């Protein structure tokens, strides 16, 4: 096959985007069973296929947010007594967004990989702005490190799935149904899965390693199975099953 | 994105309605349209760009890029964006083609032409690395399937 | 293939022939077949350069007519007398004892 | 209505072919290597000193070339013609001789005649016997009228020197490495100082790599080793833009935490660090003195120049960042060709000096003591050496040129001799560096550079495909230039220098630079004024036609361009929506009255190169002129080369089959030559009764094909 | 709303220790610390515009009539000759010329701006305003070892000088 | 935002100020001693409205 | 347009050729300026033209951190040594700045001081940068560092002792500081308004344009490599420079094999 094949153009699945690798580079790529892949594509089934407003409650629920995006005003301040970080929440958006967070959510992410400070560091006034404040560096640095602290804070995570990048909503129109499913990029499969809403039992993922890794052997066999002949058919090209049964 | 759909949208239509409004002129024994029906040699869209309209010339699967500085040639003004600027041809082959028109089209033609060569590069050490693992498996006379072990 | 610069110059060619004057066909320019197709009619051919043709082996005419003219063909350095080759057990190498 | 065409404009094609175009790149540059450049690179080697015995030294005066003729077993000499050595294996040839002057305790020893040596002599070059003869007088030299010439003739087998193609130098790039951090990097050549210099960011802030140091370095310690000891500079030499020094600022962190603020601290921690087979301090300045961004010139110590020049290329990755998009590897404006002098030239400097330097080895060896009295040269001055290193290269094809250190191969090809066309088709080829060495993979494609400089339908079969390319028919490469006058134009017409200048002036959006050959000139307001003063100064000629120049509004930067070795094509000037030319010049030319030069400095035509081709608009057929119109294309036509031209109504097929043709019409069989039947080759296929073909292009008659014809008519 | 959304900051923030006017505390307002831009430079509160020559000659001549000092550029010749000195390749130039009046400097109708010279006329140009400082001195050296040294004043913008050779190669065509 | 020490050009650091919080030249004695309240404002993007809006 | 407006005239002086230097502080931002600091000693080496300043700066005020300039005085010299002593009292009350050759020729550049009704220029003898010296760290370094403590020939022309010997062959020349307030400035700042009537016909300036052009910027060769007989193709339309008149019709009538005469005065001018 992979001397007769054409590989055409205008593969995007009907969205006109989130295209992937075919043909010739993707099979040498589904053989070689590298733990590691791009484009790490991860299928979910919902709950409700119709509830559309509930999609995208679960899709924040699940994509990768930042204190850096969550708010729309950061400030260094600086005191003839007191030096400190402030930050000043997104309310609106957050309303708009439909993100379940508080303010809090932030301190509780706070002391985790940021070295020695404690939730007593953080004074939380109120819904509407929190801060921190900074300790004696006491080696290697100085204390006027609050430059490093200010610009790295903003960065840091404060509510989805670290390893998700991004989650699209895909519609569908044919008669049987005209719902709605969610399809995510991100490669840990376990993650996703453990979430209220979704409909774990049937989530699926393009990458042999994760659904070995949480799902069996005997389901990375089916798993290669359905790719190779997912990604022969999706050209045009026919092989007979059982030509490919022996391969897996 | 969206206004590039919309171009590529709308050039197809030119060339679908195009060959449609020439297929039906065509009389009978016309040579190109019997040797396409019983389909021994050719294709109908081939037809289409051998008397109709060449297409817009897509590399890659794009429109063609702005090879200088925002434009694709001297010939066109920076920041233009209207059809013939960026790949579009509309002569036949017939009528025969215009400066700009050759030089997008056999940029196209070159595209591909690299490919034929470079497509097998990957082939052969598939063909290889597959038999190598697994020419020595064979049917016995119980129907299991086992190695050489 | 979409070679239709090689209907053309057989209609071209044809002409001049006829006429006794060689043609341009120049890129982006050259002889138009608009204006060629009338010196064939002054000559007494079809207009697009079909004409009538009898079968050699029947007698009785085909049933089509035929395109027919003077085409530049050039011959290549690739001869067949140069290419055959046969083996039965001729010398060997002295490393690896094969042909 | 439609402004009446000038229908005769294709007149002007056959006037620049009959001085310029096909072959005469390799002519012209053996021309001008053998008459102009043995001079100087003789004179940059003119003495030689001993080892003691002050005011002892040989001095090498001027230099000659003679013309050809060929040994015989009584020391005797005649002269010959290119088929005698055809037909008897022999090397077309002229010698070499020097006025050498030596010491001999006597004051002096003059001579004028003195065989140092042999050179290959280029067919047609203006020291053959074919130049400047009459077509009635070849035939009794069995030479042939329409032979290209521009081969050479080593051991009895015509050879070609393929045209090279190199990628530009001095010239600062930023690129995104595999893992997507970026990065800038040059080659500072000098005639040998090929040397590489790089920076990175890998972190987050900026370091320099070299093969000399043994660790990477930060910008700013380097900025404080240079002689700006103040923090306050910084800022301005990068900008006051406040994302672009916050971006910078943590750059700076990592080096003030270290205590070390003063310039000599800095080389003393730097020149620990050197590569060597307190003095590190020393060690340290002439490095940073000599050989780190040589390219840039600067006087003794006044290290400012390469200051903001470090400061440009930082400013450039900082915007690199906002927007990832850099200049292709492949725009053709970024790459130099090179002919048959170049590449001789490069190899005749290593072996003359080589056997300067093996003549003063064997002096050391006897003179100051070997004997009772002084020795004389002439006992040693010998002259095998440059003739063996000369003749093999040539033939053999591979050159290591290992003061230089490039050990390349495939420089030259036997000619082929299938048919007329694979004659001439092979003179205008190019090579290229890749080799399927690396996968680029990019560079195969065609790119709208090429435009009318290079056949786009001109490459071959198979995996060579888009590697090998051949010239078009209309297009001249510049040779280079002495940049002597081009600077006081600026100097005059408003640059101020930036030694003068504090590094604020370059962050205002209303000022620009101007650079010369990359290399920076000063600072620039209103560069339209710049850019309408050249080009008027240089259609009515005083600066030389072949200089350039151009801006590129991002960067805020005026580009001007003399170096040799950049391709150029020739454009009729427009002005007002009118063409400059005229059908009573069309006449005149017709006639014979005023020729192509003429019309260059009447300020009709002008040279425009591909770097310089982005800034304007072009008309293809004059019925398109509008307001915005700045030039015009003579002929269409020669967009297409010379294989390419065999082809009738090539714009009416699909172009794949259009490349296939290009080369069947280099295998077809058919006649080679006049002189055909006297020539002894060792395969030459020929058709009995050959005919003319009845539907004829016009490149099939700039060429004279229809003389020596390929094909029949069926 | 502003205020509504920094009430709660309000609430916290708005402590400051600037009325303490004692060592450990305290600046003299002349010693300010340092922005990277002149005009910038204001950063102690207690709570660039666009020119042409023309008009810059204009205040200075009517809006406010007052003498300053300005430094420019000069071209490379100046289009007379060596004065007695018949150029080897020494160009025409200012810094051996005769004292006292030389001549004169014009401006049209629309703002051009030329400088008279003899025959011709010669282009005059604005260079680039800076934030910094630059000053102009003088030194009377009256003896081997020891002398006296002046400062003169401030110089304020700083001009070029360039022959337009469009109207130079129009007097005959080459 | 960077402060550059107008004793010797060098950038100011902040230090544990006696009574008040302090800028000091690390070399120079030129010192600033802070008597303002003063912050810098960053103001970082947001998320786009497509997906915001879509799907509710 | 006409130049209607703003007719000033323009006038030199000498006086101050030889004694104007333009002195600039790239890290001062021209909102202040150092009247009011006391220049305690200047410097000048004439003989390739450098200069050196010292200053006073105040200590007791509170941007000075006095227990810093303390600390840092007992190392910037030698503890309790002072054998060379740059400041006699143990706090830096004093400063000095460095200096910088801007370019190698001053001759093209001028000032000019504007007058209502008149300009006055004068050439300037030379151009320096300014730089605040950081050489105290250096003998802080020195101080701890030391407390803790015939012939060949050679290729070193391009040395960097040759040149800094050539340097250290001439002494500092000392000058005494006087400001901008002194009317010492308004004393001599008078010389430049040269004296002179209001305009008179220059004695230079007398080129034409086309004189002025060709002498500004004159050819780079001064010989040609080949003569105009036409050895190689040459110009047609441009008439041969100095080609006698009979030659020139023999270079116009290999060309064109028959020709009226009527339309060759065009050719070779109607002259
Ligand atoms: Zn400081």
């Amino acid at each position: 096959p992979g001397t007769q094949m054409t590989l055409k153009t205008f593969h995007f699945a009907g969205v006109a985007s989130m295209n992937i690798t075919l043909g010739v580079p993707r099979i040498k790529e589904i053989i070689n069973a590298s733990k590691a892949i791009s484009t790490p594509i991860i299928t979910a089934q919902l709950d409700k296929d119709d509830d559309a407003d509930y999609a995208r409650l679960v899709k924040g629920r699940i994509e990768k947010t930042l204190l850096g995006e969550i708010s729309e005003y950061i400030e260094e301040v600086f005191l003839p007594d007191d030096c400190f970080i402030l930050v000043k929440l997104s309310l609106e958006r957050i309303r708009l967004l439909r993100l379940e967070v508080n303010a809090e959510t932030v301190r509780y992410s706070i002391c985790t990989s940021k070295l020695r400070v404690k939730p007593g560091d953080v004074a939380v006034h109120g819904e509407a702005v929190v801060c921190v404040t900074p300790r004696e560096n006491s080696k290697s640095s100085m204390y006027y490190v609050l430059q490093f602290l200010k610009e790295d804070l903003p960065k840091v995570v404060v509510q989805g799935i670290p390893e998700v990048s991004r989650a699209v909503i895909h519609i569908d129109e044919q008669s049987g149904k005209e719902k709605y499913k969610l399809l995510v990029e991100g490669d840990n499969l376990r993650a996703v899965m453990a979430t209220h809403g979704v409909k774990g039992t049937r989530t699926t993922s393009n990458n042999t390693y994760e659904v070995e890794k949480t799902l069996g052997i005997e389901a990375a066999r089916t798993t290669i199975i359905n790719e190779i002949q997912y990604t022969m058919v999706n050209h045009g090209m026919s092989i007979d099953r059982r030509h490919v049964m022996l391969l897996s | 994105e969206t206004l590039e759909a919309l171009i590529l949208k709308e050039l197809s239509v030119i060339r679908d309605h195009a060959g449609s409004a020439c297929l039906r002129e065509l009389d009978k024994s016309n040579s190109p349209l019997t040797m396409a029906l019983c389909g021994s040699k050719g294709s109908f869209i081939n037809i289409s760009q051998m008397i109709a309209c060449v297409g817009q010339q897509a590399i890659s699967g794009s429109r063609v890029p702005d090879g200088f500085e925002n434009r694709s040639l001297p010939h066109f003004e920076k920041h233009s964006k209207l059809p013939a600027a960026k790949g579009f041809v509309a002569n036949s082959f017939y009528s025969g083609l215009t400066p700009t028109e050759f030089f997008f089209h056999t940029m196209a033609g070159r595209e591909g032409l690299v490919d034929t060569a470079v497509k097998t590069a990957e082939t052969g050490y598939m063909q290889r690395r597959l038999v190598k693992s697994l020419e020595d498996l064979c049917s016995q006379y119980d129907l299991t399937v086992r190695s050489s072990t | 293939r979409m070679t239709v610069g090689k209907l053309i110059e057989l209609l071209a060619g044809k002409a001049g022939v006829l006429d006794g004057r060689f043609h341009y066909g120049t890129a982006f320019g050259g002889s138009k077949v608009k204006d060629v197709c009338e010196d064939l009619v002054r000559h007494g051919y079809n207009y697009l350069g079909k004409d009538y043709v009898t079968s050699g082996i029947t007698g009785e005419p085909l049933e089509a007519y035929i395109y027919f003219g003077p085409v530049y063909y050039q011959k290549l350095k690739h001869m067949v007398l140069d290419k055959m080759h046969a083996r039965a057990r001729g010398p060997r190498a002295v490393l690896t004892r094969q042909p | 209505a439609p402004i009446p065409t000038v229908e005769e404009k294709w007149r002007l094609l056959p006037a620049f072919l009959k001085v310029k175009g096909l072959v005469k790149q390799h002519i012209d540059s053996f021309n001008y290597f053998i008459n102009v450049e043995i001079k100087k690179i003789m004179k940059a080697n003119e003495k030689v000193t001993s080892d003691a015995d002050p005011m002892w030294y040989l001095k090498y005066l001027n230099i000659y070339v003679g013309l050809p003729d060929v040994e015989e077993s009584f020391n005797v000499t005649r002269p010959v013609s290119p088929h005698e050595c055809r037909l008897r294996d022999m090397t077309y040839s002229a010698p070499i001789t020097v006025d050498i002057e030596y010491t001999r305790g006597s004051q002096r020893i003059i001579r004028n005649a003195l065989p140092i040596g042999r050179m290959p002599i280029m067919l047609r070059s203006s020291n053959c016997v074919l130049t400047g003869k009459t077509p009635a007088e070849f035939a009794k030299l069995n030479e042939c009228p329409l032979d290209p010439g521009g081969y050479f003739i080593v051991k009895g087998v015509e050879k070609v020197i393929l045209i090279q193609e190199q990628l530009s130098k001095n010239r600062i790039i930023v690129e995104a490495d595999r893992k997507g951090a970026v990065g800038a990097s040059v080659t500072s050549s000098t005639h040998e100082k090929k040397s590489r210099t790089n920076m990175a960011v890998k972190q987050g802030r900026f370091y320099l790599r070299h093969n000399t140091l043994s660790e990477d370095i930060p910008i700013v310690i380097i900025f404080k080793a240079m002689g700006v000891e103040s923090d306050q500079e910084i800022v301005q030499m990068i900008g006051t833009e406040e994302h672009v020094m916050a971006a910078f600022g943590p750059s700076l962190e990592e080096c003030q935490k270290a205590q070390i603020f003063t310039q000599m601290q800095a080389l003393k921690y730097i020149g620990n660090k050197v590569r060597r087979q307190k003095t590190k301090i020393e060690e340290a300045r002439e490095l940073l003195a000599s050989t780190i961004l040589t390219h840039v010139p600067v006087k003794e110590f006044n290290f400012r120049a390469k200051c903001i020049y470090t400061a440009v290329m930082v400013r450039r990755v900082i915007l690199a960042q906002g927007d990832n998009k850099v200049d292709d590897r492949d725009y053709y404006g970024n790459k130099r060709l090179e002919l048959a002098g170049q590449l001789l030239s490069l190899l005749f400097e290593d072996l003359f000096k080589k056997f300067n330097s093996e003549m003063k080895k064997i002096a050391d060896q006897v003179i100051p003591k070997q004997r009772a009295a002084q020795f004389d040269v002439v006992k040693h001055m010998r002259q095998d050496q440059i003739t063996n290193g000369m003749v093999n290269a040539i033939s053999t094809g591979n050159w290591s040129l290992k003061r230089f250190k490039m050990d390349r191969q495939g420089v030259t090809q036997v000619l082929s001799r299938l048919s007329y066309i694979s004659a001439l088709g092979m003179m205008t080829r190019i090579s290229s560096q890749f080799e399927k060495t690396r996968k680029v993979s990019g560079p195969r494609s065609l790119q709208p550079s090429q435009w009318g400089m290079l056949c786009p339908s001109d490459t071959p079969e198979g995996e060579a495909c888009g590697l090998v390319k051949n010239l078009a028919l209309m297009t001249h490469i510049t040779t280079d230039m002495e940049d002597g006058p081009i600077v006081k134009l600026a100097s005059n017409l408003g640059v101020e220098d930036v030694n003068l200048l504090c590094g604020e002036e370059l962050s205002y959006p209303n000022v620009f630079l101007v650079f010369l050959n990359g290399n920076i000139l000063g600072v620039i307001r209103d560069h339209k004024k710049l850019v309408n003063t050249f080009r008027l100064m240089r259609r009515a000629g005083y600066i030389n036609e072949f200089v350039s120049i151009s801006t590129n509004l991002t960067d805020r930067c005026v580009y001007i361009s003399s170096d040799g070795g950049r391709l150029c094509r020739p454009y009729i000037i427009v002005k007002k929506q009118k063409p400059a030319v005229t059908n009573k010049h069309m006449e005149e030319l017709a006639q014979g009255y005023r020729n192509f030069e003429d019309f260059l400095h009447e300020s009709l035509v002008e040279y425009l190169d591909v770097n310089e081709e982005n800034d304007c608009n072009i008309a293809l057929y004059e019925h398109t002129i509008n307001k915005d119109t700045t030039h015009l294309e003579i002929e269409p036509f020669t967009l297409l080369g010379v294989c390419a031209g065999l082809i009738p109504y090539p714009h009416h097929n699909q172009s794949p089959r259009n490349t296939y043709q290009c080369a069947m019409g280099k295998q077809a069989m058919g006649t080679i030559g006049y002189n055909q039947r006297n020539r002894i080759d060792t395969l030459m296929y020929l058709l009995a009764y050959p005919q003319k073909p009845m539907v004829k292009t016009k490149t099939i008659e700039l060429i004279e094909f229809e003389k020596l014809p390929a094909g029949q008519n069926a | 709303q502003g205020p509504a959304e920094m009430m709660k900051k309000k609430g916290n923030w708005d402590k400051t220790v600037d009325v303490s006017d004692m060592g450990p505390s305290h600046i003299i307002n002349i010693k300010k610390e340092k922005r990277e831009t002149d005009e910038e430079t204001k950063q102690i509160l207690r709570m660039l515009p666009k020119d042409v020559s023309v008009a810059e000659l204009l205040r200075e001549l009517s809006l406010t009539k007052e003498e300053e000092l300005l430094f420019l550029q000069l071209p490379d010749t100046l289009p007379g000759q060596p004065p007695t000195q018949d150029i080897a390749e020494n160009a025409c130039t200012l810094a051996d010329l005769t004292e006292g009046q030389v001549g004169k400097l014009l401006i049209r109708k629309s703002g051009r701006v030329q400088l008279l010279l003899g025959k011709v006329t010669l282009d005059v140009t604005m260079g680039t305003a800076c934030s910094f400082l630059q000053e102009l001195v003088s030194v009377g050296l009256g003896d081997s070892r020891t002398g006296e040294m002046t400062v003169l004043g401030h110089v304020k913008h700083k001009l070029v000088c360039s022959p337009d050779f469009e109207s130079l190669l129009d007097h005959k065509h080459r | 935002m960077l402060l550059f020490c107008p004793g010797c050009g060098n950038g100011l650091i902040v230090e544990e100020g006696q009574r008040c919080h302090r800028f000091s030249c690390n070399t120079c004695p030129y010192v600033h001693n802070i008597t303002r309240k003063v912050t810098n404002r960053k103001y970082p993007k947001l998320k786009e409205v497509d997906d915001v809006l879509g799907g509710a | 347009d006409d130049p209607v407006v703003q007719e000033i005239d323009v006038y030199l002086a000498k006086s101050l050729a030889e004694k104007l230097y333009l002195f600039q502080y790239p890290v001062r931002p021209a909102s202040m300026t150092y009247d009011d600091i006391p220049h305690l000693s200047a410097k000048i080496k004439p003989k390739q033209q450098k200069v050196e300043l010292e200053m006073a700066i105040d200590t007791l005020n509170p941007n000075y951190c006095r227990s810093k300039g303390e600390q840092i005085a007992l190392n910037v010299d030698g503890a309790c040594a002072d054998e060379t002593s740059t400041y006699s009292s143990k706090l830096m009350d004093k400063q000095t700045f460095c200096s910088s050759q801007t370019t190698s020729n001053t001759s093209r550049y001028a000032a000019a001081l504007y007058r209502q009704g008149e300009l006055h220029l004068t050439p300037l003898h030379g151009i320096l940068q300014l730089r605040p010296s950081f050489s105290y760290l250096d003998k802080a370094d020195a101080k701890h560092r030391e407390r803790e403590a015939e012939q060949a020939r050679q290729r070193r022309v391009q040395s960097y002792e040759f040149l800094q010997k050539k340097h250290a062959e001439e002494p500092w020349v000392h000058l005494h500081y006087y400001g901008l307030r002194d009317s010492r400035s308004e004393h001599e700042r008078q010389y430049l308004l040269c004296p002179g009537s209001s305009g008179v016909e220059n004695t230079e300036l007398v080129k034409s344009p086309s004189e002025y052009l060709m002498m500004l910027m004159p050819p780079s060769q001064e010989e040609e490599k080949d003569k105009p007989v036409a050895p190689s193709n040459v110009l047609s339309m441009a008439q041969l420079r100095t080609l006698p008149l009979a030659d020139q019709i023999k270079i116009l009538m290999k060309n064109v094999k028959v020709m009226p005469f009527a339309n060759l005065m065009s050719l070779l001018g109607p002259s």
